[PDB]
RNA sequence: GCAUGGCUGUCGUCAGCUCGUGUCGUGAGAUGUUGGGUUAAGUCCCGUAACGAGCGCAACCCUUGUCCUUAGUUACCAGC
């Protein structure tokens, strides 16, 4: 059919991105989309891939997302996403790969090392 | 400091010399009766050479092979040794014991059974590299591809703690992928004590 | 051969300069012309026969006649009227002890007999990382695949660039035949040749002489390999 | 059924000991279930008097492996388990 | 703990440290291991009285990041 499968991860967070043609629902996890990330700037990055690609206004947009934190959560539908606009053509590759869009972010958390304090801070000596 | 070699490969090279699986609440009553059955048949088998003795356990009672380069010195007119050690393994390991014997066919290429022979003949009052020159040689016409004998202590002398540390061949250590082994046993003399460390490099892969 | 304008063609008479030079060559010399030193021309093939002569003497004796001189401009003559069954010899660099060590290069050549058989098979730059090794195996140890004894002929070409091997020769006594010039001296060479070695001629018409007198040689060989069993001819 | 054992080299090696060996007897077991892991971290200290920033750190894991059977009429692995037991798996039963 | 074994710190995860045979030196030595280029690296290439070999560095191990196959309860909810 015409549904599309998304998923994505940043930050230990996961994404079930679903996307299918119809006018402008954006709903996750049964909320609307500026009620659940609560006064922030990442209301609009997860339009940033969606304007550039002009659909903002052409599909509906179900989304789950689990785990992760606050702003995690954000960047992994926005990795989500670009990866369910892909399964279309690759028209719109070349105006994603050049955006650094596609590439899933790599920076995970360091652990904790003994003699340390932190992941590289260490205590003073004298 | 040249971390244990057999401690960095539990995996890749070796295994355990025990496999049984144990709950919480038992875990901490089948080791120690594991740790005394070893400080107990090697000071029964002090003769006829003993290089590994691996303990499982099957369903509710045990199994145990002690391996010997020399059975028949052991199993002697038929278990006058396997029946009555059986008896009492059983007073210190309360479930029922199986004891079962193989042959160690060379050997001269397993580190125990050599580094038993240097504290022999260490405490015969041989010299300390005749010993040890002919104890590599041996071990080198038929067999291994690399052989270190490290032997320090007080080697006779008044104040003295020198190292002896004769090699042949190729020994790696910091390849996991190769297959080494390791003993240390010990010596008392008549003044101080000496160790003695033995890496024999078999083939590897 | 012993043709004289083979002699006068081939560019034999030229040295180097006057000012390299050497007096202990001075007896074998004819002029200063033009302050570019002349070569004797009356002296040279009397000595030029008689080394030919124990050249044919050892070859029809079931020996070894090594061929050196490695310069890459002009030992490629070397290279051509070589590699036949009777004489070994050299591409690159003479290595700093041979003669001496053979007991190393005994253990080297156990590398030279399996990696050309080992290119039967051929990961993918794991096979580029052995077969690089090749080159260079080539490159020196190719030239020998004889193994066993000593040479018993080193015919040096240019005693000036390879004291090594003289050196080398003279602690084992094996007989040299060098081809001395004016300014190299005439000494640990056994069997003299004063001549030159400026020329692509005058390098190839000392060798014509001397892989024919070992074909002549193996033509006596051949001619005495039924000596050795029969004794009517013999 | 359920399994726990100490290292993968036996226990998902005795799984195919035990789906062979009972689905030829004409029952019928679907495929294995993976669980998560026990991880246990043990960081010791090293030196026998004291200094103590050299350590050094373990772990001890425990598989577990869940089978499942559709038609209980073989009672063939009843027999078959002094075989399916090596040496260090453990075989709670949950036949369902 | 200056009679010692065992076990750990340290220089320092720093790029070094040695041997066989050979030649030079009356000898203690030295050469290989220096030169040009290059490298996280005695890592490589070209050179060269040295030719080789070992320990080390690299890789072999673990984990994290992409996809594929095998697997679906206690995990999973797109379709019903
Ligand atoms: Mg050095």
């Amino acid at each position: 059919a015409t549904q599309n499968y998304g998923t994505g991860r940043r930050k230990t967070a996961t994404a079930r991105v679903f996307l299918r043609p119809g006018t402008g629902k954006i709903s996750i996890n049964n909320r609307g989309l500026d009620q659940f990330f609560g006064r922030e700037t990442a209301r609009m990055v997860v339009r940033q891939p969606l304007e550039l690609t002009e659909t903002v206004e052409k599909f509906d947009i179900f989304v789950t997302v689990v785990g992760g934190g606050v702003s995690g959560q954000a960047g992994a539908i926005r990795h989500g996403i670009t990866r369910a606009l892909i399964e279309y053509d690759e028209t719109l590759r070349s105006s994603l790969r050049k955006a650094g869009y596609v590439t899933r972010d790599a920076r995970e958390v360091e652990r904790k090392k003994v003699g340390l304090r932190k992941a590289r801070k260490r205590p003073q000596y004298s | 400091q040249k971390v244990h070699p057999n401690g960095i490969r539990l995996g890749i090279v070796k295994e355990h010399t025990s496999v049984w699986y144990a709950d919480r609440k038992n875990y901490a009553d089948y080791l120690f009766a594991d740790l005394k059955v070893r400080e107990y048949l090697q000071d029964k088998l002090k003769s006829a050479s003993v290089s590994r003795i691996d303990i499982h356990r099957p369903a509710q009672t045990a199994r145990i092979t002690i391996h010997t380069a020399r059975p028949g010195i052991v199993i002697g007119k038929k278990g006058e040794d396997v029946e009555k050690l059986r008896q009492d393994l059983t007073k210190q390991m309360g479930v029922p014991v199986h004891i079962n014997i193989e042959e160690i066919r060379k050997p001269e290429l397993d580190a125990m059974l050599v580094a038993q022979s240097v504290a022999q003949q260490l405490e015969r009052r041989v010299m300390f590299r005749r010993a040890m020159k002919r104890a590599v040689q041996n071990a080198m016409r038929i067999g291994a591809k690399g052989i270190k004998i490290q032997v320090s202590g007080r080697l006779g002398g008044a104040e003295i703690a020198r190292t002896e540390w004769y090699r042949e061949g190729r020994v790696p250590l910091h390849t996991l992928r190769a297959d080494i082994d390791y003993a240390t046993y010990e010596a008392h003399t008549t003044y101080g004590v000496i160790g003695v460390k033995v890496w024999i490099f078999k083939g590897e892969v | 051969q012993v043709n004289m304008r083979d002699m006068l063609k081939a560019g034999v008479h030229f040295g180097h300069q006057t000012r390299y030079w050497n007096p202990k060559m001075g007896k074998f010399i004819f002029g200063a012309r033009n302050k570019i030193h002349i070569i004797n021309l009356e002296k040279t093939l009397p000595m030029f026969n008689e080394a030919l002569t124990f050249v044919e003497r050892l070859a029809a004796g079931k020996n070894k006649i090594l061929f050196v001189g490695t310069k890459r401009s002009a030992g490629k003559i070397v290279r051509e009227e070589a590699a036949r069954c009777g004489m070994p010899y050299v591409d690159h660099r003479w290595l700093g002890g041979m003669l001496t060590n053979y007991k190393t290069i005994r253990q080297s050549i156990k590398r030279l007999r399996d990696l050309e058989t080992q290119s039967q098979d051929g990961t993918k730059k794991e096979a580029l990382m052995r077969s690089r090794d090749l080159e260079k195996l080539e490159r020196s140890l190719g030239g020998i695949k004889d193994m066993g004894g000593l040479p018993d002929a080193l015919f040096v070409i240019d005693v000036d660039h390879e004291r090594i091997a003289i050196t080398e020769a003279n602690k084992l006594g094996i007989p040299v035949i060098g081809v001395v010039d004016t300014n190299s001296s005439p000494e640990g060479v056994d069997y003299v040749i004063p001549g030159n070695d400026d020329a692509i001629r005058a390098v190839q018409l000392y060798l014509n002489s001397m892989a024919e007198a070992v074909i002549r040689g193996k033509q006596g060989a051949a001619t005495s390999a039924d000596e050795f069993v029969e004794e009517a001819p013999a | 059924i359920r399994l726990k054992a100490f290292d993968h080299r036996l226990i998902d090696q005795s799984t195919q000991e035990i789906v062979e060996t009972a689905k030829r007897t004409g029952a019928q077991v679907r495929g294995p279930i993976p669980l998560p892991t026990r991880k246990e971290r043990f960081t010791v200290l090293i030196s026998p008097h004291v200094n103590k920033d050299a350590r050094d750190q373990y772990e001890i894991r425990t598989h577990k492996r869940v089978l499942d059977i559709v038609q209980p009429t073989d009672k063939t692995v009843d027999a078959l388990m002094k075989l399916d037991l090596a040496a260090g798996v453990e075989v709670q039963i949950s036949l369902g």
